[PDB]
């Protein structure tokens, strides 16, 4: 039963340690969306 | 926008795919409950004695 327990938090740290790689991904993915934004809002006001 | 989106679903996805989910603990549950409740009855009948 003590194995039992470990291994069940290890499998709930693998899972939330996954967690946290898939947030961090994300986060990048609208950094640089952002980027482009940002670049084109120059743009604009080179336009202005 | 649709980005966030995306993400948004496929955090979605993990929830469902990680193993640590709903499903199991709704299994764990289940079990547990069924076996603390057989072992109460015998502890019970233990203590009586």
């Amino acid at each position: 039963t003590q194995f039992g327990s470990t291994l069940q938090n290890i499998i709930e740290r693998q899972d939330a340690e996954a967690l946290n790689a898939l947030l961090q991904n994300q986060a990048a993915e609208l950094i640089l969306t952002n980027l482009s934004i940002q670049d084109k809002t120059i743009e604009e006001l080179d336009a202005e | 926008l649709k980005t966030q989106q995306e993400q948004t679903q496929s955090q979605l996805a993990f929830l469902q795919r990680k193993f640590s989910n709903q499903a199991l603990y709704n299994w764990l549950r289940g079990r547990l409950a069924a076996i603390y409740f057989q072992f109460y009855d015998l502890a019970v009948a233990r203590c009586l004695m």
